[PDB]
């Protein structure tokens, strides 16, 4: 009997989801010619 | 049983993450410190206000981004995202630096966060608030260099900026232009970081070298039980081995940890009050008796006179770059060069 | 019985009240010469002709210098990597000139360091310890090897070891920047985080035990006398410091295990200078800070500046005025 | 030893996690990307692109030299690279 | 800013011809200048003999003038002093030379267009940098 | 009772499994040897210099003589090929047995032979093994003394012509110059056993190696520790790895020295110029360019009153001047021509020198052992170009790193040996602290 | 609840990072910021 939403699912989403969004675009970025 | 008081249960519940009522202001002002770095060093330059690339984007690895000062020409404007030099244009203000206002602010918000959580916590589990205490020196050294220093000078453009290289060209800056290698102030606040850096290994090494066999495993670190009363390791074994070896040596372990907090804590304020004057460039600069002796006797050396002419070879090489808004132009003709090179 | 054994047992008793030990056999005679002769070299030393250009530099009190400015100075590049002892001088007028006192001094000293590490495997020894406070010290040694010693030997010459100074120590990390770029190393970059990392736990430690001592005293008095040399019980709450100290981060990222807690405190500063002094001896070799310099260009290939190009310009104008009178070709090899 | 939220090694090695985020995350990765190669990047944030750090034959920093008339000497720069 | 044809352009001969390299001879040239080249030669200057740089300003002085296309070939396989006194295969590298200096064994003659090229380009782009030395890093 | 991250210190007392891990372990060191070969090839470019190519294991096979003509060009690659396949298959069978006797072999050996299996404190059985492994060692040195007398010679910076490959007739036996070399003192002008220069010395030192190797080898097979030695040392596994640690940080460090100053057995053809030699090499460049100028070197002072281009060293020398006099002690063979019993020869220098030596001079002042981290050569002030670092650098810095890092394993290992040996290697025992049974010191 | 292994998902976590830190370090050499 655990909760799925709690304090802590937030703060660590908070960190994870803008995370992987910023390592695609810096992925990306290897990528540009001059 | 108010509203009031509701909240304060709310908020003081042991959770995996203790929240506070510190936490309303910690943790909205730290996420967005950080956020603006790691945001400003992704996609943002510094074109306008340095003539450099300073991110991701832009081609920077790590050590080289930066989150950059303003330009020479805003001042001290706290550069709000709605004042009269962005007027609301998100994209103009990230031109402009209004990250770097946005970070410093925030942070210097955040810090003060943190210590009201360590004092909210340590009242709340009852315990003396020291840890408090000593992140007083990281609270002088952040608002005296990144507030106290450019409010003293002509702008926010000569703070650091947020990053690995600009802070590394930061200290270069401090050697020719404020020689501050010379300072009491810093040295004493060097004296300070390497006697804790000593202090931290040589107590870690004396208890893990004068441990009591309290388990039959060659790793001793199983042989300890955090609710156990008696010492894990001889302080009377280390007493002789430091008296004998060294001359002197602890024998009060009270005295031995608060001594730890205090080399540091203490070293960090010497240095935050060097600062302070090099905000005014009230700086020790130089030795007037020294500059008497040299001026009339061209045989008259020291090591001192030799970095000073370090120190004019600094300012004249990377001021015209590193202050573009100065319009410095130095023909080739008047710039300092020692033989050859 | 034998006079032999009654020497040996006094050697190694533990009951001198300094250990001496038979490391404290080379370490006393050599760190005393090194004492004294550093002493009386800081104090009345003449100029010393530090770069072989015939242009000596003034390091002593008596000379006109103060104790910031004051420093024993490096031995003449004109002698390069010799050794040079007192009876290979024609005359202690002719060692002074050119820098005998600094080769005296850092070879006395380096063998005494080392045996002072080497005493301190020996009294642990003696007295049934565990044996590695000896592999802590090694890394302020090497340290001291790396600046006097290894950096002479991948340069050529002790000239361009450290000179035993509070300003020469500036002179000589303003010259190993503009050659080496060192702030870009990422060796010293970790030597920076053994020792701000290093104030920052010895901080931490020290106001986590100070926060939770056991009531012990009176508020008239020190709580220091709360606690009585060789009591065998703890003198503070690990599990109230753990309980503050958890809950101001989170559980797991704080220690409960005193003995972990204690030898992680060792190693941090320990590997940090280890590998800062590893920096400086590999640049002894010429293997550099990273160069990003034009690493960044547009379209049309006009370079666009960035910090590193900053760094670069101040490393430049020490480069072209450092030792301003002692290149006579373009390239600054060595 | 615990305040009631569910351990992580517990979840990381839960199917039913794998399932979520076997989606979320490369969707995220994804997105970022995009965020990129659209160019749409440089014009939330106004970084220059490659070609539009200099006018052709420009050999000057555009920088920015009075307070409240600094949003419109930047689109003054920028006009002069159409 | 963009390589444009106009910055592609360089002179053929000393009759005033012009050519129009393209983008790939122009990263081709660069490639081989350093390859071949830049050990002495970076940034446009001559580590081995300072007085005497890779300025088009320079090289329109030399004897044979050397600022252009044909100049610069030709000075790649038969090198001479800047009077034209003297002929210098044996200590600088050229075709003429490859026995001594191997790395202009496998040069080709367009190789030799290329490196001429990025060499006439490039104080176009960079200006004082170009042969200019540290003053200008 | 050793945790998983002490957990090779379970192998102590299992020679079986012991065994194993030092043979998949050797198919590790054979392994990286033969593809490390490979790759190199497989990138090297004849044309080009091997120290332009970040080459460190071509140029150790092209110094055996393999592959190489005069001046030290390439003439073969099949030489490299051919070791790196040898060693790269040789690796398969060591790690064939290194994962045999580590997972099925018998756990310890001394219940199947008493030839093989032994005890760390048989003080027999251990120099026995020892004796075995000194002669294998005393056959290796004598391997390269065959290859330079009867198998090809070996490559000679020093022969006339440029370099070549010469086959070593005469070695030096006098031990008045074999083992003068070993009490040179090691500060400059002297170098200790870094100074050798000359292939004859070379050659008679491993004569020497080999004989003495396999003498002690025999000796050590024959003999048990005579008392005094027994009485000095500690007797069991980890301080015998704690002696052997020791060891190979001396060694590494030598090395480190060795590559850095001697161009000899390190010819500057391959691993390119050393950094004094570097350094001389542009006082030489600048000599010769302002000397056919018209510029009479030998008379021009410079800014310090001392000499522009030449001057004397303390002993009285002509030296090239500049910052490079600290360099005065190199010698090369592009450079002694030059050279009268007086030092530099003014007449030899106005009259004599060739395009070559002018030539190699430029090469190697342009190749001076100086880059960045990330391979951009020259001064740490120097822009984005030239893709160099010397494999004198790369060579010297990493055998430096893992020579300290051995000491340190020996301090550890010695100082936790000696504990082990008597009993207080886990902590002190309470109910007998020996601190507290001695008087205080005041 | 413990389905997958969890020394299976440190390792595919571990060659994940492996991944992208490598693409981070061949683009220092390649495209902007190459110095070419
Ligand atoms: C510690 C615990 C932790 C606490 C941290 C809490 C975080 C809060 C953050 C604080 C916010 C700081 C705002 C500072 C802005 C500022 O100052 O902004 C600066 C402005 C003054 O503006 C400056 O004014 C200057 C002088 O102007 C004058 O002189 C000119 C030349 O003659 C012209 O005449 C001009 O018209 C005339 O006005 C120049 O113009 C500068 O370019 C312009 O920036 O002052 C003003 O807003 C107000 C000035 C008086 C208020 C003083 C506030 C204290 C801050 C000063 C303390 C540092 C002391 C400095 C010495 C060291
Ligand atoms: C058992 C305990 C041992 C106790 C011993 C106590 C005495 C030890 C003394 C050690 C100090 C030595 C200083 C070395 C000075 C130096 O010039 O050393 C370099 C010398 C090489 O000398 C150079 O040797 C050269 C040889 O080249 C000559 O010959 C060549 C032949 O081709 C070339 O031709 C070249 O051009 C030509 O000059 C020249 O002679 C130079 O002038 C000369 O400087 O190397 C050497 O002898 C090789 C060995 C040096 C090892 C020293 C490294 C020290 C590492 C300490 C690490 C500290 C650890 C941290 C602890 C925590
Ligand atoms: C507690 C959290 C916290 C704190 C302390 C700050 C603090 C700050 N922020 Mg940050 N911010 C936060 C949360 C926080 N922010 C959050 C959650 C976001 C996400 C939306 C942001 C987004 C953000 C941006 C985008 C910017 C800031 C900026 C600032 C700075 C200027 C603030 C200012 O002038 O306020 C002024 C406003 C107040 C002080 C409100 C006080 C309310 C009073 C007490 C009541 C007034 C009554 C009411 C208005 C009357 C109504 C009238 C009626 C007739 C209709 C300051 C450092 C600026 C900055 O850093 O620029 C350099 C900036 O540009 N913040
Ligand atoms: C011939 C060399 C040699 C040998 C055979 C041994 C053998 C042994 N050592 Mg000693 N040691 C050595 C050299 C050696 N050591 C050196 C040079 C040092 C100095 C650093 C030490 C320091 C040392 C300590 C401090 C300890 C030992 C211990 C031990 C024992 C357990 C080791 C184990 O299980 O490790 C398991 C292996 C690991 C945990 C892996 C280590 C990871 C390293 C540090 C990272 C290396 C990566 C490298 C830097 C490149 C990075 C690439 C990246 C992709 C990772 C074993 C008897 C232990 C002991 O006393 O037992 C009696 C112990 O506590 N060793
Ligand atoms: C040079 C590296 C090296 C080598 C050769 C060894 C070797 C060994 N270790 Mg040590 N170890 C090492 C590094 C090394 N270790 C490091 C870095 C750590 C830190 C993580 C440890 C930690 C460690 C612990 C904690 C323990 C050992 C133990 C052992 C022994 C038994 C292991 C076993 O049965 O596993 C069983 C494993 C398997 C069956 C998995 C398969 C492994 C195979 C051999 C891989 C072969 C791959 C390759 C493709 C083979 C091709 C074959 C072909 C050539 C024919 C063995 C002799 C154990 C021991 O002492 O037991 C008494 C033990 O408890 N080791
Ligand atoms: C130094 C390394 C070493 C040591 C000490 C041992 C020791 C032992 N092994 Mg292991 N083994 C090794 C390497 C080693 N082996 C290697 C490299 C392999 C892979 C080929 C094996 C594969 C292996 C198997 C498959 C078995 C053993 C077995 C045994 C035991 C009996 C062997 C016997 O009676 O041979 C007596 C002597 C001989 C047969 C003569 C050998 C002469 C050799 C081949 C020539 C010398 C090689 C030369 C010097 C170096 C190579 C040259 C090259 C560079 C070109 C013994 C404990 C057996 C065992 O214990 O079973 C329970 C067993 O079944 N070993
Ligand atoms: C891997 C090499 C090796 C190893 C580990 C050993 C190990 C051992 N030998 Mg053997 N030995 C070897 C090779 C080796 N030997 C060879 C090749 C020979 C033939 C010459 C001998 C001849 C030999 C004899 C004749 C004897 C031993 C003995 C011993 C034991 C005592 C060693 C001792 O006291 O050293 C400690 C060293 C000393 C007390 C003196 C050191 C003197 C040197 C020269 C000082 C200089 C060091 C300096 C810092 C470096 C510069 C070099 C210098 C020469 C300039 C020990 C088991 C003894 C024994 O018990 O025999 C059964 C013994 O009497 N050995
Ligand atoms: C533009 C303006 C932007 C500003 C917006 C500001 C809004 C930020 C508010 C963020 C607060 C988030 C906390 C609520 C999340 C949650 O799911 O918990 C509350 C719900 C249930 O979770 C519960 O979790 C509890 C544990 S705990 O309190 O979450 O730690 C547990 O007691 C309970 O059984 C469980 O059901
Ligand atoms: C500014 C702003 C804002 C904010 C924002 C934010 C909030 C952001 C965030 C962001 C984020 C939050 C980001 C993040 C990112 C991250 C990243 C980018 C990371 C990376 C990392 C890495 C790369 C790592 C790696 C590694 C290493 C190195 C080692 C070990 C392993 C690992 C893997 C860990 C707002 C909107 C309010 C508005 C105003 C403006
Ligand atoms: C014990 C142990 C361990 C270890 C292991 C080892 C270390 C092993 C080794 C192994 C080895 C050491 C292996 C090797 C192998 C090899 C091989 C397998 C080979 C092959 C080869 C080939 C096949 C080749 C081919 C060719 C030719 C012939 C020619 C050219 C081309 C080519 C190259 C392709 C570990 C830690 C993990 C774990 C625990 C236990
Ligand atoms: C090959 C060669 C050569 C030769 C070499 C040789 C001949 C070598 C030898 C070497 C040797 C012949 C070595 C020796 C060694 C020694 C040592 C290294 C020692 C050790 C010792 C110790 C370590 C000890 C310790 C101790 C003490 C002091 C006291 C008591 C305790 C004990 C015992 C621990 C030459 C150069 C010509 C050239 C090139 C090649
Ligand atoms: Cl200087
Ligand atoms: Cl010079
Ligand atoms: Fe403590």
């Amino acid at each position: 009997s655990y909760p799925i939403f709690t304090v802590r699912w937030v703060a660590v989403h908070t960190l994870a989801v803008p995370t992987i969004f910023f390592l695609g675009a810096i992925a990306a970025m290897q990528f540009i010619q001059r | 049983r108010g509203w009031f008081d509701i909240l304060d249960d709310w908020l003081k519940r042991d959770r995996f993450v203790f929240v506070g009522w510190s936490g309303i202001l910690l943790f909205p002002c730290a996420y967005l410190a950080l956020g603006g770095w790691l945001t400003g060093t992704t996609f943002v330059t510094s074109w306008y206000t340095h003539g450099l690339a300073s991110s991701y984007l832009e081609g920077c690895n790590f050590l080289t981004v930066a989150v950059s000062t303003p330009a020479n020409s805003m001042g001290h404007s706290l550069l709000l995202l709605w004042g009269p030099e962005a007027q609301g244009d998100f994209t103009r203000w990230c031109q402009l630096g209004g990250l770097w206002t946005f970070i410093a602010l925030h942070g210097a918000f955040g810090l003060i966060g943190f210590m009201l959580r360590q004092f909210e916590i340590a009242r709340l589990v009852g315990v003396r608030p020291y840890n408090a205490i000593a992140f007083s020196a990281p609270i002088a050294v952040f608002v005296s260099v990144f507030l106290i220093y450019p409010l003293g000078q002509s702008s926010w453009f000569f703070a650091p900026s947020f990053g690995v290289a600009a802070i590394f060209r930061f200290l270069l800056f401090f050697q020719g232009f404020h020689n501050w290698t010379l300072n009491p102030f810093h040295m004493m606040g060097v004296a300070g970081v390497l006697g804790g850096a000593l202090l931290c290994a040589i107590h870690g090494a004396t208890v893990e070298n004068t441990l009591f066999q309290d388990g039959e495993g060659a790793s001793t670190f199983r042989a300890f039980n955090p609710t156990q009363a008696e010492e894990t390791y001889s302080m009377v074994t280390a007493n002789r081995f430091w008296s004998q070896i060294f001359g002197i040596a602890f024998s009060n372990k009270r005295w031995l940890h608060f001594f730890m907090l205090f080399v540091p804590v203490t070293g960090l304020w010497m240095s935050a009050i060097g600062v302070v004057g090099l905000a005014l460039n009230l700086r020790s600069y130089d030795f007037i008796s020294q500059e008497i002796r040299a001026a009339e006797d061209p045989e008259f050396e020291t090591f001192y006179t030799k970095n000073l002419l370090l120190n004019e070879g600094i300012r004249a090489w990377m001021a015209p770059q590193d202050q573009p808004h100065e319009n410095f132009v130095f023909p080739e003709e008047v710039l300092p060069r020692g033989n050859a090179l | 019985a034998n006079l032999w054994e009654r020497f040996c047992n006094w050697v190694t008793s533990t009951d001198n009240r300094l250990y001496v030990g038979w490391f404290g056999v080379i370490m006393i005679p050599t760190l005393l010469a090194a004492t004294i002769c550093f002493v009386i070299a800081f104090i009345a030393a003449p100029p010393v002709d530090i770069d072989g250009i015939r242009e000596p530099v003034s390091g002593s009190l008596l000379y006109g210098n103060n104790i910031i400015t004051g420093a024993v100075v490096p031995s003449s590049n004109a002698i390069g990597l010799h050794f040079y002892p007192i009876w290979e001088a024609a005359s202690l007028d002719e060692w002074l000139y050119n820098g005998g006192p600094y080769q005296l001094i850092i070879f006395h000293f380096l063998l005494g360091a080392s045996c002072y590490m080497g005493r301190q495997w020996e009294l642990s020894y003696r007295l049934g310890m565990r044996p590695w406070i000896c592999v802590a010290y090694s890394a302020p040694l090497a340290s001291a090897f790396a600046v006097f010693l290894i950096y002479p030997i991948g340069q050529g010459s002790f000239s361009d070891g450290m000179p035993l100074g509070i300003s020469g120590t500036f002179n000589f990390m303003i010259v190993f920047q503009a050659e080496h770029n060192i702030l870009m190393h990422p060796f010293h970059q970790l030597g920076v985080a053994g020792v701000f990392g290093g104030a920052l736990f010895c901080a931490m430690h020290g106001s986590l035990v100070t926060s939770s001592l056991i009531r012990e005293t009176t508020e008239t008095e020190s709580a220091n006398y709360g606690y009585k040399f060789g009591q065998e019980e703890e003198t503070y709450n690990i599990v109230a410091a753990h309980g503050y100290f958890g809950r101001l981060i989170f559980q797991y990222a704080s220690f409960n295990n005193s003995r972990s807690l204690h030898f992680f405190l060792a190693a941090w500063p320990v590997v940090g200078v280890w590998f800062t002094a590893l920096g400086i001896s590999t640049m002894a070799f010429n293997l550099n800070g990273f160069n990003f310099n034009h690493s960044v260009i547009d379209a049309k290939g006009n370079v666009i500046n960035t910090w590193a190009d900053i760094i670069n310009r101040a490393n430049l104008g020490m480069e072209v005025m450092h030792e301003r009178n002692a290149h006579n070709f373009p390239l600054d090899l060595a | 030893g615990t305040t009631g939220e569910r351990p992580f090694s517990d979840i990381i090695t839960s199917v039913r996690y794998w399932v979520i985020h076997s989606i979320t995350i490369p969707a995220l990765f994804i997105a970022g990307w995009l965020f990129v190669s659209t160019g749409l990047a440089y014009d939330v944030f106004g970084t220059p692109r490659p070609d539009s750090y200099y006018a052709q034959e420009q050999r000057s920093i555009p920088l920015v030299t009075d307070r409240f008339e600094a949003k419109q000497q930047v689109e003054t720069f920028l006009e002069q690279l159409k | 800013a963009e390589l444009t044809p106009e910055v592609l352009t360089v002179p053929l001969n000393s009759e005033g011809k012009t050519i129009t390299l393209t983008e790939k001879q122009y990263l081709e040239g660069k490639r081989l200048f350093q390859y071949a080249c830049a050990s002495c030669h970076v940034g446009g200057i001559t580590k081995t003999n300072p007085s005497l740089d890779l300025r088009t300003e320079t090289l329109a002085l030399a004897t044979p003038p050397r600022d252009n296309i044909e100049g610069l070939v030709d000075y790649m396989k038969n090198p001479t002093t800047y009077d034209g006194e003297q002929e210098i295969a044996e200590v600088h590298p050229s075709l003429r030379s490859a026995d001594i200096f191997p790395k202009m064994r496998n040069l080709t003659e367009k190789d030799l267009v290329a490196i001429a090229g990025h060499i006439l380009v490039e104080p176009k782009i960079l200006g004082d940098k170009w042969g200019g030395g540290k003053v200008y890093y | 009772g050793f945790a998983w991250w002490a957990g090779n210190a379970r192998l102590i007392n299992l020679s079986g499994k012991l065994l194993g891990a030092h043979v998949a372990h050797a198919g590790l060191i054979v392994f990286w040897a033969g593809a490390m070969t490979l790759f190199e090839l497989a990138h090297f470019i004849p044309e080009k210099p091997m120290y332009e190519q970040g080459l460190i294991l071509i140029p150790h096979i092209a110094t055996l003589g393999w592959g190489v003509g005069p001046g030290g060009e390439v003439v073969d690659t099949f030489p490299f090929f051919v070791v790196g396949v040898v060693h790269l298959i040789s690796s398969a069978v060591l790690g064939f047995g290194g994962v045999y006797h580590a997972i099925r072999g018998p756990e310890t050996l001394e219940e199947y032979s008493s030839f093989f299996g032994y005890d760390w404190k048989d003080k027999n059985k251990m120099t026995t093994i020892l004796g075995f492994h000194l002669i294998v060692l005393g056959i290796g040195a004598l391997l390269l003394v065959a290859k330079a007398m009867f198998f090809g010679g070996l490559y000679d910076t020093w022969a006339p012509g440029g370099g070549d490959v010469r086959v070593i007739t005469n070695p030096t036996l006098d031990p008045r110059v074999i083992f003068g070399y070993l009490l040179k003192s090691p500060f400059g002008g002297e170098g200790w056993i870094v100074s050798v220069n000359n292939l004859e010395d070379v050659v008679g030192g491993h004569i020497w190696i080999g004989l003495i190797c396999i003498a002690g080898g025999i000796w050590h097979i024959l003999t048990t520790p005579f008392g005094w030695a027994r009485r000095a040392f500690i007797w069991s596994g980890e301080a015998y790895l704690s002696y052997s640690l020791g060891a190979l940080s001396m060694m590494g460090f030598i090395a480190t020295c060795f590559v850095w100053f001697n161009n000899t057995v390190y010819p500057s053809e391959f691993y390119g110029p050393t950094g004094p030699e570097a350094s001389q090499a542009q006082a030489m460049t600048f000599l010769i360019r302002d000397q056919k100028l018209g510029a009479n070197v030998g008379s021009a002072q410079g800014p310090t009153g001392l000499g522009k281009y030449l001057m004397r060293s303390p002993t009285g020398e002509i030296i090239f001047g500049g910052e490079t006099m600290r360099f005065w002690d190199f010698r090369g063979p592009w450079l002694e021509p030059l050279r009268g019993p007086n030092g530099l020869d003014l007449n030899k220098i106005k009259n004599d020198i060739q395009p070559w030596q002018e030539r190699r001079a430029a090469e190697y002042m342009t190749h001076a052992p100086l880059g960045s981290l990330n391979s951009v050569g020259g001064v740490a002030t120097e822009i984005n170009s030239v893709n160099f670092v010397s494999p004198r650098s790369w060579l010297a810095t990493s055998h430096f790193v893992l020579a300290f890092f051995f000491l340190v394993g020996h301090l550890w290992h010695a100082g936790r040996a000696r504990a082990a040996a008597a009993g207080f290697e886990k902590g002190i025992d309470r109910e007998s602290e020996p601190v507290l049974s001695m008087p205080s010191l005041d | 609840g413990g389905r997958i292994p969890l020394w299976i998902v440190a390792t595919v976590a571990g060659m994940g990072v492996i991944v992208i830190v490598g693409l981070f370090f061949y683009g220092a050499y390649a495209g902007l910021g190459s110095s070419l």
